[PDB]
RNA sequence: CAGUAACGGCGAGUGAACAGGGAAGAGCCCAGCGCCGAAUCCCCGCCCCGCGGCGGGGCGCGGGACAUGUGGCGUACGGAAGACCCGCUCCCCGGCGCCGCUCGUGGGGGGCCCAAGUCCUUCUGAUCGAGGCCCAGCCCGUGGACGGUGUGAGGCCGGUAGCGGCCCCCGGCGCGCCGGGCCCGGGUCUUCCCGGAGUCGGGUUGCUUGGGAAUGCAGCCCAAAGCGGGUGGUAAACUCCAUCUAAGGCUAAAUACCGGCACGAGACCGAUAGUCAACAAGUACCGUAAGGGAAAGUUGAAAAGAACUUUGAAGAGAGAGUUCAAGAGGGCGUGAAACCGUUAAGAGGUAAACGGGUGGGGUCCGCGCAGUCCGCCCGGAGGAUUCAACCCGGCGGCGGGUCCGGCCGUGUCGGCGGCCCGGCGGAUCUUUCCCGCGCGGGGGACCGUCCCCCGACCGGCGACCGGCCGCCGCCGGGCGCAUUUCC
RNA sequence: CCGACCCGUCUUGAAACACGGACCAAGGAGUCUAACACGUGCGCGAGUCGGGGGCUCGCACGAAAGCCGCCGUGGCGCAAUGAAGGUGAAGGCCGGCGCGCUCGCCGGCCGAGGUGGGAUCCCGAGGCCUCUCCAGUCCGCCGAGGGCGCACCACCGGCCCGUCUCGCCCGCCGCGCCGGGGAGGUGGAGCACGAGCGCACGUGUUAGGACCCGAAAGAUGGUGAACUAUGCCUGGGCAGGGCG
RNA sequence: ACUAAUCGAACCAUCUAGUAGCUGGUUCCCUCCGAAGUUUCCCUCAGGAUAGCUGGCGCUCUCGCAGACCCGAGCCACGCA
RNA sequence: AGCCCGGCUCGCUGGCGUGGAGCCGGGCGUGGAAUGCGAGUGCCUAGUGGGCCACUUUUGGUAAGCAGAACUGGCGCUGCG
RNA sequence: CUACGCCGCGACGAGUAGGAGGGCCGCUGCGGUGAGCCUUGAAGCCUAGGGCGCGGGCCCGGGUGGAGCCGCCGCAGGUGCAGAUCUUGGUGGUAGUAGCAAAUAUUCAAACGAGAACUUUGAAGGCCGAAGUGGAGAAGGGUUCCAUGUGAACAGCAGUUGA
RNA sequence: CGGCGGGUGUUGACGCGAUGUGAUUUCUGCCCAGUGCUCUGAAUGUCAAAGUGAAGAAAUUCAAUGAAGCGCGGGUAAACG
RNA sequence: CCCACUGUCCCUACCUACUAUCCAGCGAAACCACAGCCAAGGGAACGGGCUUGGCGGAAUCAGCGGGGAAAGAAGACCCUG
RNA sequence: CACCCACUAAUAGGGAACGUGAGCUGGGUUUAGACCGUCGUGAGACAGGUUAGUUUUACCCUACUGAUGAUGUGUUGUUGC
């Protein structure tokens, strides 16, 4: 809606809103980012630090799928499951603990952040951090590991 | 000129892009068009799936889709020489075959060739001439039940076989996860050099005593 | 994927690919090694069948190509030949007559047609305007898109709608026939055969690329191998593995389209706008040439385009006439401002013009010119149903232990009630009833929402509705006809 | 009668002897796309979004609208840190034991710690009532103090990743130049019961013609020796006297 | 000097709407608020970035909102200059 | 967020129950000068970055309607007597 | 009491560059709506007419004109001009002004004609003075050549004449 | 741009090509340090690619040899001066 | 520099032709914020306008060159980019 | 500016956009041509010398010079202040 813009306000006034003294020009100071490190140094320092130079080994041909490894929680970890399934563990008379296997709902790395149920599982992953083994461990549970 | 906090942005606007706009106003006539062409294709193969031949079962190749399944190229000759059929005669009956593919395990070997059975049971197949049934089909089950087809033939669905709950041995609490994965990764680093150290104190062990 | 990996005075900036999901989907052929009496091909004369894009067949002690290699089999997915066994599986080519009639309802092209007001009364220059058209309403409507017609029209006209009609031509789909070609496929075993060279690759140079100790391309030099060669994104040696098979060839679809032919549409522009060009526009005109390149739309419904008289040599006038209008008269719809002529009014020696305040004059406005109204009461002079109150009928508002139903919300019960005779789901358990190796897909049970259901309790009639009552109010009709009521 | 210099613009300063403007009509200059950032509105919400494709008499509108869900592939978010190999975010209280050695093994509970503020809320002694009382019945208001404390702020702890220092233990189908753990500092764009996604609008910045008009220039490809400059070919022309 | 009224590099078309820190212009009304020509860095001095000055959007609190006209019934707010 | 009482923790310190810091309870309101005012906090952000003048102080200059500084005010951005 | 409404009290009101809000200010088109307006006269334009609003502007009367137009709720812009030595078009003052002054020169009578300084005939006076103001060609022009007729426009006065 | 392409050249040192000074007369002195130009390679200093040899498992590293040029040595001013 | 020569001059005058001038016909352009009488003051430091005073009388003709910091060209000199 | 000759009463000093270029001239400075000296390797430079080098418009407003007229006395004229 060019009717609800600024320039319908500034009719009449013959600067348009960019001053009468230092105008409105074309590239006072340069195009893009121009001079980044000699007359726009102060903003880039400022509010851009690391911007220039090189950091790190460069490493040619990144197959981002090669390090696709999805994480989870140990705080969701109950919701990859259907409530019945929860339910009937917690319920159960006997000491029958559900598999939960984390691969066929899309994650590989079981996360330690949170704190479990104290109820028995067994969790299906690819990978486990420590913290999260000993969570695990701690309610009873079991951790396996799949390929 | 930068102004005050503020991404540093690179727009890829310094060659002369206005020449080379790509305008999607004919995205509904294409639409239009796509389905007419297919509409007329699936009346042009009357009784002949819509979509066309069957497509093998087919993981998917990266470790970030290889526990999904999809739908390949066409059959392995393998595939054909183990369920039977000439690899000449498939493209005829409306499988779909690809002679670079190979089978590096016997379990999608296995799948592929009962997916090829299991269609080769559901085919109707018609006689070259109608009034002169020779060794194709019978007219009772080819009269009303033959059907277009629509649709892929036979999709390809992804199946997870499910494990009931069970109580926990204790073999699987005594397990180390974190360090066993640990364990692994520093025997993969270090299996070479282990063996060429053990190759070398091997050499210094023979000559030793002398 | 991704503005990512990477490139970049690592500055400005640049910048892919794989995987994934889709649109479409189709595969193949030589050379080479071979085998087969060159099996092969072109041209020309004669005859037959044809013409419609010039072919089919037969004949030639008729020419030529070709052993410096044609054709059949055969191609990396292996192939060939022998044996053994199994299966006869049926191809493509162009016409003869016709059906389905080709098909989202014709397959295409062309042509000619198909509903209903010019009804009554009026406006107008003309009307397509306005009012009406008893039967629930002028008529048709599968047609109320559009355009024309003296306005503004579904019914005046052309069209529009319609798996509407008729006629002509053209093309591809099945059956029996026609002329002839048409030649064995699969599985097992044995015996053989297997590949593209100034090319790959290496050095160097130059360009290019995201390709970074060099991605690709090219020039020059060197110059290959056959358990070989290429690639495996950091140069190199050793070693294992993976993957493909280069230096020969073809291939539809998805895809692009500011030129062309023919169409449809638009929240676009509306004659200084929109293409330069709405018009005898790439025209007039300019430059030696390359080339540059405009301006310019509108009388009126219909020319009915001003007969005729008169002045002037004529241009041009005054009359007359047409028209609804020429205060529309051939660049003529409307006709602004700048500027000019005349008329009227006012003023004028500090250039005009301006702000504030008054005064005078003038054009107009006030239906101005005997100045508002209207509620009650009082008084007078006149009318009139009827005023109040009761009766009958109708309808509304409010209330009622729900008086009676219909119910409603939350739960609460046994679930007779649904996997046959109710659903939808579940990462919940299972044949230990059922078809795929001790290895699935079914069918079951369970759970959760539930589906309407049988009733009852709970709070209520709610803004979800009815019937009864009781009250109130209103209206219509009676009676009430005078100290009432109203005018 | 009093007041009254011509506007626009640049400028410390314009009525200026500063520039533009004779008059009138029409045209005439912050736009669109892309990418951010913040604010606001809307929907859903640890999710969100079909935008590409497909399915619906194919088309008056409709190139619209509707739907897909085993089309959510994928994007953004839900996890950070390191150059990287990689690693990757829960503690408090009551206990019995070593030796409760600044710590090693379990129980039971609780479920992201504490301090100072902290809107709001809660309890609340005591008060306010009438024709009066000795007598208590139901609810309202004011109320000193007290309590739970939202968001948010300051602080002190705690947890994850990197890097130092110190030191002692544990694990095993590989007994290793193996793996793991602790305490104390420090580096992080972190955690510490999510807040994001989509769409619209506004403002600001930037790349694009980029608010409009403006160079001297540079490059590519063509046209000119009808004027002039030079060479060549072929033509034409230049009274009358003087010196000698 | 001359090279078609053009010569210290002709003319035509295109790249090209070339770039410009420089000049000129930049279109309706009312209301509210309302500056700076200063610090630091820059081949910077006719310009930018930066802090400062400005506006807008808010948000977190503070005294209470007193009696329906009447009428308070030592102690009178966080905090700020 | 002050003062005063107790008590607890420390691996820092150390003749010492020492010192220092931190923590946990309690009691103190005459709110510990005047005057005025309601405060705190966050996001986004334009224009500007040529200035000039005056009292006083003041540097260079013979001086300047010159050039350069400090403080306040004004003009710029401001009409009116 | 259009709660986006109405009412009360107090204080205050400068403003460039700049920022924000409101606009029942204005232009154009679209979706809605007004059983809106209009040939018994729309848009547009003119007006010493009557008013409203602080203002942007708006309504009504009169005339002209001859077929379309507007209000409200939303939507969308190629949306408002005094300037830019602005673009295009038109018009003024200057102004009945500069000027119609290079190469000696015209005069009389007559004819045609509405009309004669300029046409034509006759007479007179002159100039070019054979290196011409003569007679013919090349280049270039392209019908200007010739005859008749016209007096619109052109021949910078006129014209009975003319390329 | 390119071709054993083309101009001088249908030419041959009394000719082409490149310069300075500017008829005649009379003269044209000194400087080869500098910068140019040019002659000589004399053992010869430095010197690229290719080639040669050595170390290495290879990339590679090192070494040896040494074309013009530059240095080294002459000449030249009616060469700049 | 000398001789001669003359209006170059003392020191100007007179004459001739074409204009200019007036008339009939025809008929532009430059330029133009508005315009046009001065002195002084102040002021962007040399006013047509403002302040104070001097004053101010229609419409014009032929000249004129003091002013309009007259017109003509976005200063070509200087500086900046 | 200076200096000299001669006369003279004296041969005083200054302003008016260093008066006066739409009044003139163009000798000088101060474009492009060219020569010399100095500087520079060179292009080229020289408040160093020399020579040749386009001086445009008024018809507008005012000012001024003249020329008619205008206001008022009824018209008109003479003589006058
Ligand atoms: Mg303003
Ligand atoms: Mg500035
Ligand atoms: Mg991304
Ligand atoms: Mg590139
Ligand atoms: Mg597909
Ligand atoms: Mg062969
Ligand atoms: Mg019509
Ligand atoms: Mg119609
Ligand atoms: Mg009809
Ligand atoms: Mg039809
Ligand atoms: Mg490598
Ligand atoms: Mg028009
Ligand atoms: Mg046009
Ligand atoms: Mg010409
Ligand atoms: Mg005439
Ligand atoms: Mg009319
Ligand atoms: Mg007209
Ligand atoms: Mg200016
Ligand atoms: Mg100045
Ligand atoms: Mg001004
Ligand atoms: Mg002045
Ligand atoms: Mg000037
Ligand atoms: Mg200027
Ligand atoms: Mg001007
Ligand atoms: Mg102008
Ligand atoms: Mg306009
Ligand atoms: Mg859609
Ligand atoms: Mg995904
Ligand atoms: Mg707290
Ligand atoms: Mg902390
Ligand atoms: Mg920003
Ligand atoms: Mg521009
Ligand atoms: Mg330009
Ligand atoms: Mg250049
Ligand atoms: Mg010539
Ligand atoms: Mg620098
Ligand atoms: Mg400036
Ligand atoms: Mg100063
Ligand atoms: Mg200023
Ligand atoms: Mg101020
Ligand atoms: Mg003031
Ligand atoms: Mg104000
Ligand atoms: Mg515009
Ligand atoms: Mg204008
Ligand atoms: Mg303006
Ligand atoms: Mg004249
Ligand atoms: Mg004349
Ligand atoms: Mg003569
Ligand atoms: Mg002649
Ligand atoms: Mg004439
Ligand atoms: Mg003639
Ligand atoms: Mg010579
Ligand atoms: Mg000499
Ligand atoms: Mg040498
Ligand atoms: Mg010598
Ligand atoms: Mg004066
Ligand atoms: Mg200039
Ligand atoms: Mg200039
Ligand atoms: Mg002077
Ligand atoms: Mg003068
Ligand atoms: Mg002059
Ligand atoms: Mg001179
Ligand atoms: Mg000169
Ligand atoms: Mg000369
Ligand atoms: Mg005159």
């Amino acid at each position: 809606p060019s009717r609800l813009r600024k320039t319908r306000k500034l009719r009449g006034h013959v600067s348009h809103g960019h001053g009468r003294i230092g105008k409105h020009r074309k590239h006072p100071g340069g195009r893009g980012n121009a001079g980044g490190l000699h007359h726009h140094r102060i903003n880039f320092d400022k509010y851009h630090p690391g911007y220039f130079g090189k950091v790190g080994m460069k490493h040619y041909h990144l197959k981002r799928n090669q390090s696709f490894c999805p994480t989870v929680n140990l705080d969701k970890l109950w919701t990859l499951v259907s409530e019945q399934t929860r339910v009937n563990a917690a319920k159960n008379k006997t000491g029958a603990a559900p598999i939960i296997d984390v691969v066929r709902s899309g994650y590989y790395k079981v996360l330690g952040k949170g704190k479990l149920p104290k109820q028995p599982v067994i969790v299906k992953a690819k990978f486990f951090s420590r913290r999260a083994e000993e969570k695990i461990k701690s309610v009873g549970g079991a951790c396996v590991l799949v390929a | 000129a930068p102004s005050r906090n503020g991404m540093v942005l690179k727009p890829h606007f310094h060659k002369d892009w206005q020449r080379r706009v790509a305008t999607w106003f004919n995205q509904p006539a294409r639409k239009i068009r796509r389905r007419k062409a297919r509409q007329a294709k699936a009346r042009r193969i009357a009784p002949r799936p819509a979509s066309g031949p069957i497509r093998p079962i087919v993981r998917c190749p990266t470790v970030r889709y290889h526990t999904k399944v999809r739908a390949g190229r066409g059959f392995s000759l393998e595939e054909l020489r183990v369920a039977g059929i000439h690899k000449k005669v498939a493209r005829t009956i409306g499988i779909s075959v690809d002679p670079r593919r190979r089978n590096k395990s016997t379990e999608s070997l296995q799948a592929n060739v009962q997916r090829l059975k299991e269609y080769r049971s559901k085919l109707i197949l018609f006689p070259r001439k109608p009034s002169a049934p020779k060794k194709g089909d019978s007219s009772a089950e080819e009269l009303k039940l033959a059907t277009q087809l629509t649709g892929p033939v036979m999709p390809v669905r992804n199946v997870y076989k499910k494990e009931k709950a069970r109580v926990i041995t204790e073999e699987e609490k005594n397990f180390k996860a974190f360090a066993s994965l640990r364990m692994a990764r520093a025997n993969a680093r270090l299996f070479g050099i282990r063996a060429k150290r053990a190759k070398e104190a091997a050499e210094q062990d023979v000559e030793k005593k002398k």
